[PDB]
């Protein structure tokens, strides 16, 4: 919704080669990202988007907060998929991006795609869940990596981040079978999100 | 990407430019300033003329998490040619006090820019040493004969000066 | 479609490989084609000698080329066709898959937008060189190896997989010539860089351990004896009758013991005739080792010939010849006095490090540190008035 800066975490993994979403999950993310950018822009023109990845041996800033849709897209061609995502750093890298923005009038928000069973420790990320809300960052976990037969670390994180605050975390679970990733996010709330001051 | 490397000659301007840049970002007190480093490369002695600051954030609990504005650099290079059209990207300076093991990950990102293997020029900001208060390293990837896999590791290059007539006087 | 082929191949296969067959079927259905790839790796590691392998890979390569991990896919085949015994067949099959890849990267490289397929072309190209080497065509292999060599060096970061395949061509090629010193250096590079997932077997690894040891015993500028003892392949392979006497010969050399060397070689020279047709290197090596060793560990860089006579247990005629030969080899450098009966050295060839040797050099620095330190104090006390 309005009055928001957005860090999109795109998951670069080899679990994004699963053709559970046609054709492949990575290429489904290519369409999805472009929409999410446009949607936030027409709601309120102070919304800008930055892009980070999981890619590398350590995640990386590919795009700083920018008003250009084409730089986000360009960032997607740049990043490789042999890389692999680790949650613990990806959360922290994103907060650093939220400290350098084009519009310091907006508020701080993360949207995170997960295509991977995250083998990172649950207990570790629970400390980081409590870091975000002190920095006044919310994270939305778009989850379809851990419905692949792993336990849900995510349930715990979403509850911990939630606190009376206008930035509110939201949990989406998406059906793994074919419906076209971009469609499932588009038809579900991405601008009907509401605050909890 | 050239492996053409033997030495590093350093303009006095670089050392000084990087000393102020560290304190004007105000990433100091065990927080690093990392900027781009500009000069000639693709020759045995790497000739370093100039440096600029880059916006940078250093998580001090985890030096393995940082902020680097990738876009900006492309913007900056266009301005570097105005100054001198032999300035091109050749690396990034570190502000000491010495080499670290968080430097390899930062080095990665700097491979999308340089036509030479990214230089790490440690500008000591305290002025320690028995020669020039600089060390120089470059990242080279090489097999190890001990029995372990291919690592990327920093080999030292000597530090030296040479200077233009205008600069020296 | 492919499902019926899996079930008939599952039936024929081993009990060990039956549970791995079930998993390809389940994962195909569930559309999680990445965990599909991991099961295949474990299958291809221990399917080296069963016939099921060629058919299984032929099924999957057709359907997925970039919807599984490309590097592994090619690596399987290289191993598939080394274990084959029909080489005119292997050569076709590789060539046909190469053709497909060159067509493939026109559509798919841009469609995916972050996956190249050109690393796969190089991976096939390495094996076609080795195929010529199995047929005893050394020239053709070299023409493919020169192309691989240029590409590899341009890269400033290397995949382990490609440079492993690069070294594999070289090592088989040098030993057809029977070049010990060339073969040895190559094989060190190959073991060091090895992949996390080995399609390289322990049988080949035990062979490589044997070849290296022949090269060292039969070498003349190889003083890497402790390097073998400081690399897992030879120091952990001590386990068979064949590698017990052999391991001892490499230890005998390092300490410089001549009586044990002789006792083992008397047993073994009969049993294996390869030692019986290169004996000259073999018995001379232990004399050279002791010769380079002595000069290095002493502060002085000159030895009497009487000191050489004792230590290598040779006549005074051959003590002089041993020095000549060493310098020709370029292990020691200097000048020879026959008329002060000295050898005066100016160069030692770098050789092994060992706990022992580490300490020997340390001491020399303390002693030289004392010479520096006390002098600077003489000079400080002198000309005190003038330090401006």
């Amino acid at each position: 919704m309005v009055l928001e800066a957005t860090v999109l975490v795109i998951d670069n993994s080899e679990y994004s080669r699963n053709g559970d979403f046609p054709r492949t999950r990575f290429e489904a993310q290519i369409d999805s990202v472009e929409f999410i950018f446009q949607a936030k822009r027409n709601s309120n023109p102070e919304n800008t988007v930055g892009l980070i990845s999981g890619a590398g041996a350590n995640p990386r800033v590919l795009s700083t907060f920018t008003a250009e849709f084409g730089k986000i897209l360009a960032g997607l061609h740049d990043t490789q998929i042999e890389g692999k995502l680790h949650m613990a750093t990806a959360l922290q890298i994103a907060q650093l991006t939220l400290k350098h923005r084009q519009n310091k009038v907006q508020h701080q928000r993360i949207v995170a795609f997960v295509c991977s069973p995250i083998s990172d420790s649950r207990d570790e990320l629970i400390r980081l869940a409590k870091t975000l809300k002190k920095n006044n960052v919310a994270v939305d976990i778009i989850n379809f990596g851990e419905i692949e037969q792993n336990t849900e670390l995510l349930d715990e994180f979403i509850a911990a981040v939630n606190n009376p605050q206008e930035e509110t975390s939201h949990l989406l679970t998406v059906t793994p079978g074919p419906r076209l990733l971009y469609e499932n996010i588009a038809s579900s709330p991405i601008i009907l999100e509401e605050g909890s001051s | 990407m050239s492996l053409q490397h033997e030495k590093v000659t350093i303009a006095p301007l670089v050392l000084l430019s990087a000393l102020d840049h560290y304190e004007r970002t105000q990433t100091k007190e065990n927080k690093r300033c990392v900027g781009v480093i500009l000069g000639d490369a693709n020759s045995s002695t790497i000739r370093v003329t100039n440096s600029f600051a880059l916006p940078f954030e250093e998580d001090e609990k985890n030096s393995d998490v940082w902020f680097l504005d990738h876009n900006y650099i492309e913007n900056m290079n266009e301005m570097c040619k105005k100054i001198n059209a032999k300035e091109k990207l050749i690396g990034w300076y570190h502000s000491g006090p010495k080499l670290r093991a968080s430097d390899l990950k930062i080095n990665e990102l700097f491979k999308k820019y340089t036509q030479n293997n990214p230089l790490l020029l440690i500008v000591d900001v305290k002025q320690q040493g028995v020669g020039l208060p600089t060390d120089a390293y470059v990242a080279i990837e090489q097999v190890k004969d001990d029995g372990t896999s291919t690592e990327k590791t920093f080999l030292h290059l000597p530090c030296t000066i040479e200077a233009e007539e205008a600069e020296e006087i | 479609e492919i499902d019926t082929i899996l079930s008939t191949l599952r039936m024929e296969a081993d009990p060990s490989l039956h549970p791995l067959f079930e998993q390809f079927e389940k994962f195909y259905e569930e559309k999680l084609w990445f965990q599909l790839s991991e099961s295949l790796t474990k299958f291809f590691d221990d399917a080296k000698s069963t016939p099921l392998r060629l058919r299984l890979y032929d099924n999957f390569v057709s359907k997925f080329y970039d919807k599984i991990n490309q590097l592994s896919v090619v690596k399987y085949l290289l191993a598939s066709l080394k274990d084959s015994k029909d080489f005119d067949e292997s050569l076709k099959y590789l060539d046909d898959l190469k053709a497909q890849f060159q067509e493939l990267d026109s559509k798919k490289q841009r469609n995916n937008g972050s996956k190249d397929h050109g690393d796969g072309i190089l991976l096939i190209d390495s094996e076609i060189a080795r195929t010529y080497l199995l047929k005893n065509d050394l020239v053709k292999a070299r023409d493919l190896l020169d192309d691989l060599e240029k590409t590899l060096d341009k890269k400033d970061s290397i995949p382990l997989r490609i440079t492993n395949s690069f070294y594999s061509t070289n090592s088989q090629y040098f030993k057809f010539k029977n070049d010990f010193n060339s073969f040895y250096y190559t094989s060190l590079l190959y073991l060091s860089t090895l992949e996390p997932s080995t399609s390289i077997t322990l049988a080949e690894r035990q062979q490589l351990a044997y070849d290296l040891s022949i090269s060292a015993l039969l070498g003349d500028k190889i003083y890497n004896f402790g390097e073998l003892l400081h690399h897992p392949i030879m120091e952990t392979i001590v386990n068979d009758s064949n590698y017990d006497w052999l391991f001892q010969l490499l230890n005998a050399l390092t300490v410089g013991d001549f009586d044990k060397f002789d006792s083992l070689i008397k047993v073994q020279i009969s049993k294996i005739p390869i030692l019986a047709q290169h004996e000259s290197f073999l018995r001379q090596k232990i004399c050279l080792m002791t010769l380079i060793e002595t000069v290095f560990v002493k502060n002085i860089r000159m030895l009497s010939f009487e000191d050489i006579s004792k230590a290598t247990h040779l006549p005074k005629d051959n003590v002089e010849h041993l020095v000549m030969r060493a310098i020709s080899l370029g292990l020691l450098k200097g000048s020879i006095d026959q008329v002060n009966e000295l050898v005066t050295i100016s160069w030692v060839q770098p050789r092994i490090i060992s706990g022992d040797q580490i300490t020997k050099m340390k001491d020399r620095l303390v002693e030289w540190n004392d010479q520096v330190e006390k002098l600077g104090k003489k000079m400080e006390a002198r000309g005190q008035s003038i330090w401006v």
